[PDB]
């Protein structure tokens, strides 16, 4: 085993976060700069990344210091959301912090409660400019629409925002208590739309309509069928090989046609027009169940009738052989909605339930790919915000005002740790620091003036580093749920003082 | 120069002079903190002012200095 | 930024160390003396550190240091000279690792140098008193104390000079501090060791008197530190060179002045003159010393002027650099000014009493050559020394390091009850001592380890019951035969080497 | 090959066993900084545990051989401990070298170090010679389990391990028995539930459940069938396992395996019980027939497990399903299918109110490495505590011990005059390195904070107070309660000190170099 001693491990320790670290703080922060994923180790290419897992993960993360917050920055987006850059950043600030206690003679431990209590007030000093925005359901609209709009920003969404903004808070107020991401039914295609979205009345299906079928199913009563057809129909005679030479191979393909067939048996006896089913069939099949003259829809998808069973009050269940072992589900309409060239079957029982349907058209699927996080990232902090309406000044301005309590702390707080309450109040301004020069900006100033001059009470005037300059946090929009910024700082305080703490790594 | 945790000391008279106690300070004897009572660890006004002066000068003045023409 | 420093102090203390360590072969008579090419090719042969160090030494600081440590334990007792040198490296063994350690040097300085008197002091419990106003008891004590060394073999004879010459200069029954300030220690080429003896006045450089009367009694002691002579050109006649009037007519000039400047040496009156070398005069005008000694007053020439300044003090006679200064006070008042050319060879003016401040001792080193001159020197100044350390040091304290062995258990023990980061050096600093008595084993022969291990619990249970005994060079009793020194070479060798360690570890 | 020895061989030991002691000096106590620890397999270890950390070296020597082994001699029977015995050998070793460098032969320091090693368990003796039941040692016991299971950093509110490892050891491991019962407590735990979801069962948990909750959850004292025979497929280890190749196969197979199962599962009940222990589980098939037959039972047992669930509830042995008979079946208290408080962790126990041979400590975690941190926090927890159980003799951890044992030890090490006089004092030194390391760890100057305890042993002269350990600036070995028990420290030095001179009357050694392992 190779024995990695304290020298190299603090270093390693540092460099990981960092290497990955300047690489989302680009991204991360406001936006003066981004990570564009020059790709290959994999391929030719060149990419464009604001996700910190894109970057994280594409790139080797090899190094076991690297490991702990690539994994561990991951969760914290995989939880609150947009933990990724943050928990990574934070950390690697902490890893600058550490290394000078570090190099100046510093037990990690002395480091340990200077960062790990100084967290806490810093923590306590966000719930201060933490300021509950649930006052009306304008108010708290508003708030998750800030809320929205914060987590999505510093990301490349080009018709995404505004529209979620309306859904994720839509999700939210429907469900009163949570948002909903069992309900937003995320359908992604190509429809030729830049990044246009909408909330689909019921759900879209994609399928042509062909051979004999008529195409347009006028009331339409559904049939729900949890078990379709894939292309044979599955029961005790389903199965044969009767391949004795090179012809059979060629006629066995043959044999299977007549599977086909005894599917209609099934269908015919429950004698509903609609029969909507989980398993597709192809255009051959298409003559034998369309010349039925019933419509068996293939490839009715679960989560879609799951969102009409909620909004249109009936039941969508599992284990489907006859019937009645799933309740019937009513439509108005199994139509085809044509957008551009595409041809959709459509079912529309609802419209814009307390159960969507959301179409994603996009020509680009990492877009549509950073959409979805982002829109996973604002719910999950717009239901938090549910939960904790306090939307706390973002932008580093929370950072400022952590860094001047805390500061203050460390002055009375500790007899000795009031090196690392302060060096942790230092990460704290860091985050701020690198994107103002990228807007041209002095972060000194500002760290040092807007910091105190908010610390002393203008805490809604912020940063703006998009500007490079002072606005107010709130106005801005800049501000996000008290809980992921905490959040974001639960973990970044927490994967520093690991590795910190790690004075030696076996490797084998 | 006493050998003694300064972070510590330094804090500490820190923490004493975020409680603003300058009548507390680093006794350097024992190298402590401890009281500045005039124990004989406090300094005539004279001394630091005077001391506290020219290199917050100099120091400055040197930053002055850029382009260095040293004809030798 | 106090690397360097710490890399100077390894470099001085290493090369501190290194010094002191070859003499811990050498150390003791059972030291084995070193036949030593120089610089200049050639052997030198030398037992004691002092002379080893200074006869062949390159320059580092730490070693000139030592070289005056070690110098320092001559110029402090005149004794225990090899000793000092060895506890330095010794100290610095616990030092260096207790730096290695950790151990501040500020403290370890103060750490040993608490722990010193602390060591002194149980010393002064092992130290065992002698009469120092009894002149036998010094005669019995210190010749044993010499017997405990090499050398009584002029000494028991030279020990009744030694004694008495200080017991004559001996005020105090303490017997108090007495350097060899008012002992004149002269040798003469012919007599005997028995022809070597004390005499009550200031013996003068031969006599050197021209018509000087051989013996003037109740002398008035002239001091001449002017010149005699008339203003040179080409000799005390002062000739201007062309024709041989003129430098004949200049001596009505110059002999006049010559015999005046006599005539004004009498005028006031001396009946001896102290007058130095003439190289320790511009130059002495032979036409007034003919006339000088021609106006009958007896004169000494040809003298150190430190004999002059030894002189000056101890029978009195007060600097005369000039006429005025020619006064019954600067002109010394003898009791008997005699010359004695005999018993033995070699002349020399003997002031036989005198009026003298102090008390005052002249010794005349006689013997059947210079070397029985010289070994008796040798002879004293042990006698001389040891007489003057033992007096300085009420008590006394049997030899061999066996006292460390006690101490460093002693200290050691309480170390333990010290606490306090020192504990661990307060031992090691005891821990230093016994090293030295091992090497003492080791340089007697024995083993230097299993034996002071032993004796240190020897030295557990009567504190003597055994000890390092130079001629068994093993385990004895060393006050069975007595091993026995002042109390100073102990004291001075430690109060010295902590000092000596002490500012190195305080230097940069 | 080569042959090194003395100072070769000298260089060849203590250098191996230099850097272990560092590793751990820094990984040393609460105050201890873990050891992330990365395998070649991208895996990730936090380790401030010597024995973790030693499973986690493969390094190579003599020495990296004799420390992973002796590390976990401390671990199993005593538990903590595992970490000052090796860094403290290494010190013992690191003063060897300036003690041979001062002449002394390495078997003329080798009895002074042992000789010396006397004084320190001599004085771990006079600690604490107290001694107490399981009922008044249970607050011992997790007051110990506040120290034994603090380490890992999983303790307070952990006091639920605290007190199931406090009856798991007495439940198997008795008071008076005294011969070490880790084989006889069952250590489980499972990913999803959490730390402070915590559990002592008494009997066996088996992780399958009846067939059908639509049977009773609850089969009752005793009538546990132990049956090794298929209702599910067989995988006999005689022959292979083939399943059904033809579709007149699945006809048949369907008709024939349900009404033997029908039969059988009647037959079990004929045979009697209200639970079927199978080594061979019920199928889905035979899941309905439990249901229908109207019969509870277990469908899945391990194939150890049934063995297990005979002998950790003392059930008679059942061999398999032709061995069937009435009087012989396993046993009882009773049997329920059991939610610990999160569904994902759901064992079906049977529970022994009526002899509990393997007693079952069941953790839960959020994952696997937070129950692990539980277990071996546990298991050093239920080891020092089922040593005090056994005997409560407990010791004032954290140095101050040594602290009054070295000045003790070197004193004494003095009395003899045998060169070990010396030998025997430095020995002393070597005890102060560990509260040394952890007062390092604690964030302290070790110098200056030992010599506090110094002071205090000044003061005492044994442990009470103390120092910190976990880092807080409150120094007390008692009110901090900083203890051990007084058996394995002993057991440290007992490991720690020989091993040392074992090494050292083996300097004889055929090696081209140290790394031979």
């Amino acid at each position: 085993a190779d024995e990695e001693r304290a020298e190299t491990a603090r270093l390693t320790s540092f460099i990981g976060a960092i290497a990955i670290g300047d690489l989302v703080k680009s991204t991360l922060g406001p936006k003066g700069m981004d990570k564009i994923l020059l790709s290959s180790g994999r391929d030719a290419s060149l990419m464009v990344t604001n996700d910190g897992a894109t970057i994280l993960k594409n790139i080797g993360v090899d190094n076991p210091a690297a490991k702990v917050l690539v994994d561990m920055s991951r969760v914290q987006d995989d939880e609150v959301g947009d933990g990724t850059t943050s928990v990574t950043v934070l950390a690697a600030e902490l890893l600058r912090e550490a290394e000078s206690l570090i190099a100046k003679k510093i037990h990690p431990q002395t480091i340990i409660a200077g960062w790990r209590e100084a967290t806490k007030a810093a923590r306590e000093a966000l719930l201060s400019s933490a300021v509950d925005h649930g006052s009306d359901e304008v108010k708290f609209r508003q708030d998750l629409m800030n809320i929205a709009g914060t987590t999505l920003s510093s990301k490349l969404l080009t018709h995404h925002k505004d529209h979620f903004t309306k859904l994720a808070v839509e999700a939210v107020l429907r469900l009163k208590g949570s948002g909903n991401l069992e309900a937003i039914h995320i359908i992604k295609k190509l429809g030729g739309s830049l990044a246009d979205s909408y909330l689909d009345e019921g759900f879209l299906l994609d399928k042509k309509i062909g051979v004999n079928q008529p195409k347009r199913i006028e009331n339409a009563k559904i049939l729900i069928a949890n078990t379709g057809m894939d292309t044979d129909k599955i029961k005790i005679f389903g199965s044969r090989v009767r391949v004795d030479s090179t012809a059979k191979v060629a006629e066995i393909e043959h044999a299977e046609k007549e599977k086909m067939k005894e599917k209609v048996e099934r269908i015919l006896k429950h004698g509903i027009n609609c029969f909507i089913n989980r398993q597709l069939i192809y255009n051959y099949p298409e003559q034998l169940f369309g010349a039925a003259g019933v419509m068996a829809i293939e490839h009715a998808d679960f989560a879609g009738v799951e969102r009409l069973a909620l909004v249109t009050g009936g039941e969508i269940a599992s284990t489907f052989d006859h019937p009645e072992l799933v309740k019937l589900g009513s439509c108005k309409l199994i139509e085809e909605v044509m957008i551009g060239e595409d041809k959709l079957i459509h079912f529309s029982g609802v419209a814009l339930g307390e159960a969507c349907t959301i179409v994603l058209r996009g020509a680009t699927q990492q877009i549509l790919d950073e959409a979805e996080r982002s829109l996973h990232d604002a719910l999950c902090v717009l239901a938090q915000t549910v939960k904790d309406s306090r939307t706390v000044y973002g932008g580093g301005c929370s950072e400022m005002l952590m860094a001047h309590a805390v500061t203050q702390l460390a002055n009375r707080t500790p007899g000795k740790e009031a090196v690392a309450m302060e060096s942790y109040a230092k990460a704290l301004r860091m985050l701020p620091t690198i994107i103002a020069d990228n807007a041209g900006y002095d972060s000194a100033d500002l760290v040092a003036q807007l910091r105190a001059a908010h610390s002393e009470g203008n805490t809604t005037a912020g940063l703006d580093m998009r500007e490079g300059t002072i606005g107010d946090m709130a106005i801005l929009g800049i501000t996000e749920s008290f809980q992921v910024k905490r959040q974001v700082l639960l973990s970044a305080a927490e994967a520093a003082e690991v590795i910190l703490r790690v004075d030696n790594i076996i490797k084998a | 120069n006493a050998g003694y945790d300064s972070a510590d000391l330094v804090a500490q008279l820190r923490a004493a002079h975020s409680e603003g106690n300058t009548t507390a300070g680093l006794d350097m004897r024992e190298g402590t903190i401890g009281d500045m009572a005039i124990l004989g660890i406090t300094e005539s006004f004279q001394v630091k002012r005077q001391v506290l002066l020219s290199a917050a000068e100099a120091a400055e003045v040197i930053l002055r200095v850029d382009n260095i023409i040293k004809a030798a | 930024d106090r690397d360097k420093p710490a890399q100077i102090r390894f470099s001085n203390i290493s090369a501190a160390k290194a010094v002191a360590d070859a003499i811990r072969t050498s150390l003791g008579p059972k030291g084995m003396d070193k036949m030593i090419q120089d610089g200049k090719g050639d052997v030198t042969i030398t037992n004691d550190g002092a002379t080893i160090l200074k006869q062949m030494q390159v320059l580092h600081p730490a070693a000139r240091m030592l070289v005056e440590l070690s110098k320092a334990q001559d110029i402090e007792a005149g004794d225990g000279t090899t000793s000092v040198v060895i506890i330095a490296g010794s100290l610095l063994d616990s030092c260096t690792k207790l730096l290695q350690k950790g151990i501040h040097p500020t403290i370890i300085s103060e750490s040993f140098q608490k722990a010193l008197e602390k060591g002194i002091e149980i010393l002064t419990d092992m130290s065992r008193p002698v009469e120092l106003s009894d002149r036998e008891t010094l005669l019995n004590s210190a010749t044993t104390s010499l017997n405990s060394k090499v050398v009584s073999q002029y000494s028991s004879l030279l020990s009744p000079m030694s004694v008495n010459a200080v017991m004559k200069v001996i005020d105090p029954a303490t017997a108090t501090s007495v350097d060899l300030r008012d002992i004149k220690i002269v040798k003469k080429l012919g007599g005997t060791i028995d022809d070597c003896e004390l005499v009550e006045g200031l013996v003068l450089t031969q006599k050197v008197s021209n018509s000087g009367i051989t013996r003037v009694e109740k002398a008035k002691i002239g001091l001449i530190q002017f010149c005699l002579s008339a203003p040179k050109t080409d000799m005390d006649n002062q000739i201007v060179v062309s024709d041989y009037a003129q430098m004949d007519r200049v001596l009505r000039e110059e002999r006049a002045y010559i015999l005046n400047l006599v005539k004004q040496i009498k005028k006031t009156g001396c009946n001896v003159l102290l007058i130095q070398k003439s190289i320790l005069r511009d130059a002495l005008s032979d036409l007034a010393l003919h006339f000088l000694n021609k106006m009958k007053i007896m004169v000494i020439k040809d003298i150190e002027r430190e004999d002059i300044e030894f002189i000056c003090k101890t029978i009195g006679t007060k600097p005369v650099a000039h006429i005025d200064q020619f006064t019954a006070d600067m002109l010394g008042s003898a009791e008997l000014a005699e010359e004695v050319n005999l018993n033995g060879s070699g002349k020399l003016l003997k002031i036989t009493g005198c009026a003298s401040p102090g008390k005052t001792v002249t010794i005349v080193v006689r013997g059947s050559n210079k070397l029985v001159i010289e070994e008796a020197e040798r002879s004293i100044h042990d006698a001389l020394c040891v007489i003057r350390c033992l007096v300085k040091k009420r008590a006394l304290i049997a030899g061999g390091g066996a006292p460390e062995i006690e101490l460093a258990l002693r200290l050691t023990e309480y170390s333990r009850t010290l606490s306090g980061m020192e504990s661990y050096c307060v031992r090691a600093f005891a821990d230093a001592m016994e090293v030295i008595p091992s090497t003492l084993a080791e340089n007697a022969g024995l083993n230097p380890i299993s034996t002071v291990t032993e004796l240190r619990n020897r030295h557990a249970q009567g504190e003597k019951t055994a000890g390092i005994n130079v001629r068994k060079g093993g385990i004895s009793n060393i006050l069975e035969e007595l091993v026995v020194q002042p109390l100073l070479v102990s004291v001075s060798a430690l109060t010295l080497a902590t000092e000596t360690v002490r500012s190195i570890l305080k230097i940069d | 090959k080569s042959r090194l020895m003395g100072l070769e061989a000298l260089k060849s030991h203590i250098m191996a066993a230099k850097a272990v002691a560092n590793t751990m000096r820094t990984s040393l106590g609460p105050n201890g900084l873990d050891k992330m620890m990365v395998d070649k397999d991208g895996d990730v270890t936090v380790t401030n545990d010597g024995a973790t950390i030693l499973s986690m070296m493969d390094v190579d020597h003599q020495i990296a051989k004799l420390m992973v082994e002796l590390s976990k001699s401390q671990d199993d029977e005593i538990g903590d401990g595992t970490t000052g015995v090796v860094v403290l050998a290494g010190a013992l070793l690191e003063e060897a070298e300036q003690l041979l460098d001062r002449g002394i032969h390495p078997i003329r320091i080798a009895d002074g170090y042992e000789q010396a090693a006397r004084v320190a368990i001599e004085h771990l003796d006079k600690i604490s010679d107290s001694v107490l039941v399981d009922i008044k040692d249970t607050e011992p016991l997790i007051q110990t389990a506040k120290t034994t299971l603090g380490s890992k950093v999983v303790n307070s509110c952990h006091r639920q391990m605290a007190e199931i490892a406090v009856n798991a050891v007495l439940t198997v491991a008795d008071m008076e028995r005294r011969d070490v019962d880790f084989e006889l407590i069952k250590v489980e735990g499972k990913v999803g539930g959490r730390l402070e979801d915590t559990k002592l069962i008494k009997g066996v948990i088996v992780d399958k459940d009846f067939s059908h909750p639509q049977m009773p959850k609850k089969v009752e004292d005793a009538k546990i069938a132990i049956l090794t025979c298929p209702f599910e497929p067989p995988k006999p280890k005689t022959k292979h396992k083939l399943d059904v190749t033809s579709v007149e196969d699945y006809k048949a197979l369907q008709k024939y395996e349900k009404e033997k199962f029908e039969e059988m599962i009647q037959q079990i009940k004929e045979t009697g019980a209200n639970l079927a222990i199978c080594q061979w589980g019920f199928d889905d098939e035979a899941n309905h027939l439990l249901l229908q037959n109207n019969l509870p039972a277990v469908r899945w047992v391990g194939g150890p497990e049934i063995e297990l669930i005979a002998i950790a509830t003392g059930g008679r042995i059942v061999p398999r399903f032709s061995e069937l008979t009435a009087e012989k079946l396993g046993f009882a208290g009773l049997v329920q299918e059991i939610s610990f408080g999160t569904t994902k962790d759901k064992m079906l126990v049977i529970e022994q109110c009526k002899n509990s041979r393997a007693v079952t400590i069941f953790i839960r975690g959020g994952n696997k490495m937070i129950i692990e941190e539980a277990k071996r926090s546990l298991h050093d927890a239920l080891c020092v505590i089922r040593n005090l159980i056994r005997d409560n003799r407990v010791v004032y951890g954290g140095g101050a011990a040594e602290i009054s044992c070295a000045l003790a030890v070197s004193q004494e090490a003095d009395k003899c005059p045998t060169l070990e006089q010396y030998a025997m004092r430095a020995f002393a030194d070597a005890l102060e390195v560990i509260p040394m390391a952890l007062s390092e760890n604690s964030g302290m100057n070790p110098i200056q904070t030992m010599t506090e305890v110094r002071a205090r042993q000044v003061k005492e002269m044994n442990p009470a107070l103390g120092i910190d350990c976990l880092h807080k600036g409150t120094n007390d070995m008692k009110q901090q309660h900083v203890i051990e028990t007084l058996i394995g420290k002993k057991q440290q030095i007992s490991l720690a000190t020989q091993m040392v001179r074992m090494i050292l009357k083996i300097d004889d050694i055929r090696k081209p170099g140290e790394s031979e392992e």
